[PDB]
């Protein structure tokens, strides 16, 4: 049978979460994303980007620290409306925000369907130079999803190049290196992809996205989750083949399924966390969901970076004849430099840079970008499952150092309806424990002109302040990680909750947030919560 | 000489009546912000009907507003219930046709190299764009969302000797990147067609026949 | 966007549904029930009970006539030796059909030794001698089979070998030759699970699900297959003693969206019923056992079911390749699947004589390209927020005093009954009532509970629905008029055609087929006027 959805140990409704601090304004914001650098919290929004000092103050209302202003020129707001887009869509929506170095800031905005980037100082939030072009680095439409990541001084981005958003591409520039892009109008590389996240690991950059499956074309248009690697030291192909194109781009399907007689695959990838160490294994967690025109369901799978790096060393898959089953290419026919290994690595020392790759290998990787095997998840089964709810899990944040002794693993999940799910992943079959479920949306302070958009735009965990910042389209909420205050004087509940961030203190006499290095003696039962002899 | 009796239908909307004693046949012109007059299309059409606009005495309604670093000019065709608006910006030009009823966007084209687009039988657009030092001007008229009728290409600064003598039909267009400058919104693909009477004039005048080869016309 | 599950207008918990009569006649292990000539028959282990439907007022119900047929010691010993469980080795009746108006036809497993015997209707005695029942009755009571008499001919679908590997569709008796599917192989049947057969016009239709041959990457798709009633087999060289009209087509029960989501596991299919002028059968579909639990009810017009088999066939242009439609120019002149003696077929006297090329074509191209489209191309009913899967389905095309209401009843694997008002001009369905009927008190045995519903039989004469469980048979009256009792508000809110408010007595009560008293019921909407 199918695993049943576990019951939340505790439930927190909007009635209780109506007291958490909310950013709001101090008009709409159209918040796009949130990231944390040191103690500063950056809120990327329409025509603006705010900063919040996390280490300062706890007032009921969050007040902005510094406010950067970047409005599109009138000469550009008009040239966007003339094209056909709505007035509401012809503004400067910040869709790229990365740290360039120790003091610079790299910010790109849609700028009324005309992407343009600009460098900013971190200490004074002021422009640092002229606006260079934003093509292939920032999307045109604020509704689209885009990825950007700085690695070894270079900028890796993935978005659409054209006004109509038809030519999606992965791009690289600004790294004192030549620019590279995927083959234009080549469905074998990317077929209407939807980029989600990119991570830096070892000598490769991994892009996680979903796209129309090329091998599963018998049924029709089906969306499959993919992971794609690109070497960090790639410098393009030769003058004749794959010039200004990737020479190490390979992709493989993500396997997030419940193994049985007939496996059930979750295909719609929603979010992917960065590389996080967990039980001595570099691992990334990813949330997958069922298609929009199917029964609602969501699953969280974890993937070991070693398994990811190992799936790109396997055999490739091809179509021997058009409209036929895909078969794994035998190794005896692959030329022997391995397609996808970075120049100057083991057994490839004879090739200085990618420019010296033989023509035949460039052609092979141009016509065979898809790997045969699928990336196996940890334990070959999803870590978490929800199938009896109407909402769809999207964002995911993980705390690999949660608890008093910093040896737990707590994963936070967002949803398209504003509900936060929290479960204690264990690291050797993992029993798992769905700790709590909570509605964080605050209609009193987030609704604008009687409109309710609950889609979570981002989640950022702040271990220093024991808080989790959840950003909505019109507001940002500071949700405490522990929520110990709700339990209060009910020791029976404080122990039965089995919450790592909480505990019981006889000195104070109440349930309260537990500091990582709190000399006060705490009582908790994370292993097994026995309420016998206490309550109610 | 010319008395421009004006008035205001709505906020920031003005009508310019062009009356000449010698002609003794007053005209009507539009003047306002293009963006505002491209959304209230239903409202403006009603007012025009209500002010006793001559049904067939005027064939085309001229519009030409002047704004900083911009040149919004166009003509609404009352007979076809359509409209053409042209916007010349500091770095790119926009040519858009919106059907007057229901404000339906039939097809919107745009180019980054066309500048100072003027409006002229049937009125047709003209524009000049120089890829290099030599200046090349081409006349065109877009009939359908996927088809462009580019009849004539005026060359200047000894362009004929510079390039035409070298090659001496579609290959020549591709070489000069006519397709690249033309960016078609609402459709990825684009097709080019030529009028039967199309001629290229730079003094040398040439006009290709049905076959790909291009013969000359006058010399 | 996906359609949300409608809310049940009325819910009856297990606590309330204990008064309803319960029949328990030891472990019964019922196989199926069926109503015939106003009399309910109970097919179960080594015993056939006949509850008297006429005594509806009687709260208690006792088997008037008990049929006894126990396996012989030799057969029981053989079953035990072969390795089957001692409990499984018993005479499980799995086929009960009416041979004629004065005869009864019964087949039982007979402890893994299929055998059939004719029984008299009135006296209920062994009217005739028995005989081997191989390929007519399954070996394991857990397995499902179909049997359907038509024009004195017995069409069956089950497994022939003890290992349950050789699934076959069969036809015996009636002074006609024996016909069967190609033994073993996968061209015609690849591990099927038979559900129901119906008789319509001149074509017998079998509904089942089987391993999809089109999906190389193992998925189970629902199929409908037709056979010619007058089929006489192939020539002496090709298809000798085999079917010459076996064709099958995919069932399309999906929610139109960006990507179609198909309900693949067919659960039950009702007999042919005349609804809204059109002849239609209703079928229940569920998601696979290793998928998110969800169920759907789709309806199929017999006209569309016939039309699909007149389209293009399926074929593999090359081995290990996608399936493509057979070109229309390459079909033999006598269209495979058409029965001899019909239109444009005077030349062929009987199915026995055909051209060998047609026979080879229909033996190598049994699957039709197009799929059977459902009425309105969308499921009539959907449940996606529960753990159980809808199984059995009963339909009443003569509901209400005016007999123009169509009420559909749906069973579940957990003993919960679903009732919705199917409206046929397309409109949203109306969930009328959901209720759990399993009476744990009277049905549980040795603290063991099996809520899996084994069958549902609607009886219009007593306005009741008999729901059979493995350990008991529960007589559920249609709806729950007695529940509401005297109050009229809730009765007008439930909008159940089977309940009405009496004008003379001033109390809500169940309706009757013909009654002089006036009726009060607002079907379109209930405003709860005069709320108490
Ligand atoms: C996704 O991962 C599952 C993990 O179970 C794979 O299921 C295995 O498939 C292989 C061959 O298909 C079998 O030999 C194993 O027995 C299966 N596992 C179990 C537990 O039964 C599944 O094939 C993978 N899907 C892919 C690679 O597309
Ligand atoms: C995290 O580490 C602490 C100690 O640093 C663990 O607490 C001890 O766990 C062991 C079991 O391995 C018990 O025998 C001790 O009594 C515990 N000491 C206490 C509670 O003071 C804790 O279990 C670890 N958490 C994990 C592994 O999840
Ligand atoms: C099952 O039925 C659905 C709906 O009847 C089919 O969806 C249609 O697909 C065609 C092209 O494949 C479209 O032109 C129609 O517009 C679709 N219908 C709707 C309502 O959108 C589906 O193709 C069918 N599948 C099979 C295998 O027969
Ligand atoms: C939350 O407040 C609303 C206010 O209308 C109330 O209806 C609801 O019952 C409350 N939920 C609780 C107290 O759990
Ligand atoms: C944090 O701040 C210090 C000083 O303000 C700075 O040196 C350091 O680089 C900052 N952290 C990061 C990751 O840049
Ligand atoms: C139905 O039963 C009644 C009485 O039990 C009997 O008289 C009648 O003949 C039966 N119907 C048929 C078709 O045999
Ligand atoms: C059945 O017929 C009666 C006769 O008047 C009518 O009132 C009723 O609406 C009909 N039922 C339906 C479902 O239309």
């Amino acid at each position: 049978g199918f695993p049943e959805d576990s019951e939340p140990i505790s439930i927190s409704h909007g009635n209780y979460t109506k007291q958490y601090p909310v950013f709001v304004g101090h008009h709409r914001l159209d918040i796009q994303m949130i990231m944390i650098m040191n103690g500063t919290l950056y809120i990327a929004a329409r025509d603006h980007i705010y900063t919040v000092d996390i280490d300062t103050s706890h007032t009921e209302e969050i007040y902005c620290s510094k406010k950067l202003t970047w409005k599109s020129r009138q000469a550009d707001v008009d040239t966007c409306r003339m094209k056909g887009k709505h007035k509401d869509e012809c503004h400067n929506f910040i869709k790229v925000l990365l740290k360039k170095n120790d003091d610079a800031l790299f910010v790109c905005g849609t700028n009324a369907f005309n992407p343009s980037c600009r460098n900013y100082k971190m200490d004074t939030l002021e422009p640092f130079g002229d606006e260079f072009s934003g093509m292939a680095r920032c999307p045109y439409d604020a509704k689209h999803a885009n990825v950007a990541l700085f690695a070894d001084g270079k900028l890796y981005s993935a978005t659409v190049t054209d006004f109509l958003a038809i030519d999606a591409v992965i791009y690289r520039s600004l790294g004192e290196s030549p620019t590279l892009r995927t083959v234009k109008h080549d469905s074998k590389w990317l077929k209407e992809p939807y980029f989600v996240q990119a991570v830096d690991y070892g000598d490769y950059i991994y892009f996680f996205f979903r796209e129309i499956a090329v091998e599963y074309n018998t049924m029709g248009k089906v969306v499959f989750p993919r992971v794609a690697q690109v070497c960090k030291n790639d410098m393009g192909g030769s003058q004749r083949v794959l010039e200004k194109q990737w020479t190490s781009f390979l992709k493989a399907r993500l396997n997030c399924s419940v193994p049985g007689d007939s496996h059930f695959y979750f295909n719609i990838l929603q979010a992917v966390t960065d590389v996080i160490r967990i039980n001595g294994r570099d691992v990334v967690l990813a949330t997958f969901s069922t298609p929009y025109n199917s029964i609602p369901g969501s699953a969280v799978c974890a993937y070991d970076m070693l398994d990811i790096a190992s799936v790109f060393t396997g055999r490739f898959k091809e179509q021997k004849s058009p409209d036929s089953t895909w078969t794994p290419v035998p190794d005896e026919r692959v030329p022997k430099p391995r397609p996808g290994c970075c120049a100057g690595s083991s057994s490839l020392e004879r090739y200085a840079t990618s420019n010296e790759f033989p023509d035949d290998t460039l052609n092979f990787i141009k016509t065979h970008p898809l790997m045969d095997e699928a990336v196996p998840s940890i334990f070959n089964r999803p870590w978490f499952l929800r199938t009896m709810v109407r909402y769809r899990l999207t964002k995911i944040a993980v705390d690999t150092a949660a608890g008093p002794y910093q040896n737990h693993t707590v994963v936070f999940l967002g949803s398209e309806k504003g509900i936060i799910l929290k479960f204690l992943a264990r690291i050797f079959l993992n029993d798992s424990l769905f700790l709590e479920e909570m509605s964080v949306y605050n209609s009193e302070k987030c609704s604008y002109d009687g409109v309710e958009d609950k889609r979570i735009m981002g989640m950022q965990l702040d271990r220093a302040s024991s808080s989790l910042y959840v950003a909505f389209s019109t507001c940002v909420i500071k949700v405490p990680l522990g929520r110990c205050e709700r339990y209060g004087k009910c020791k029976k509940t404080c122990i039965a909750s089995r919450d790592p961030y909480c505990g019981w203190i006889k000195e104070g006499g109440a349930c309260s947030h537990l500091s990582p290095n709190s000399r006060l003696t705490f009582e908790q039962d994370i292993e097994r919560g026995n309420t016998d002899g206490l309550g109610d | 000489r010319f008395i421009s009796l004006t008035f205001s239908i709505l906020e920031d909307i003005n009508i310019i009546i062009e009356i000449d004693l010698v002609s003794k046949s007053y005209k009507i012109l539009l003047s306002g912000n293009c963006i505002k007059l491209i959304e209230n299309s239903s409202d403006i059409q009603q007012k025009i009907d209500h002010i006793g606009f001559n049904g067939e005495h005027q064939k085309y309604i001229p519009y030409s507003y002047i704004d900083n670093e911009t040149k919004y000019n166009g003509f609404i065709d009352y007979s076809k219930k359509e409209g053409l608006f042209t916007a010349e910006f500091s770095n790119e030009s926009i040519i858009r046709n919106i059907y007057m009823p229901d404000s339906n966007n039939l097809f919107i084209y745009s180019s980054k190299d066309l500048k100072d687009i003027r409006i002229i039988d049937v009125k047709l657009l003209i524009g000049n764009y120089f890829k290099d030092n030599m200046k090349v001007s081409l006349s065109f008229t877009i009939e359908d969302t996927n088809t462009i009728k580019l009849n004539g290409v005026y060359l200047d600064e000894n362009g004929v000797a510079q390039i035409l003598k070298f090659m001496n039909l579609m290959n020549f267009l591709e070489s000069i990147n006519i397709k690249n400058i033309f960016y078609n919104n609402l459709d990825p693909n684009i097709k080019f067609i030529l009028d039967t009477n199309f001629i290229i004039s730079g003094q040398f005048e040439l006009i290709c026949d049905k076959d790909k080869n291009i013969q000359p016309y006058f010399i």
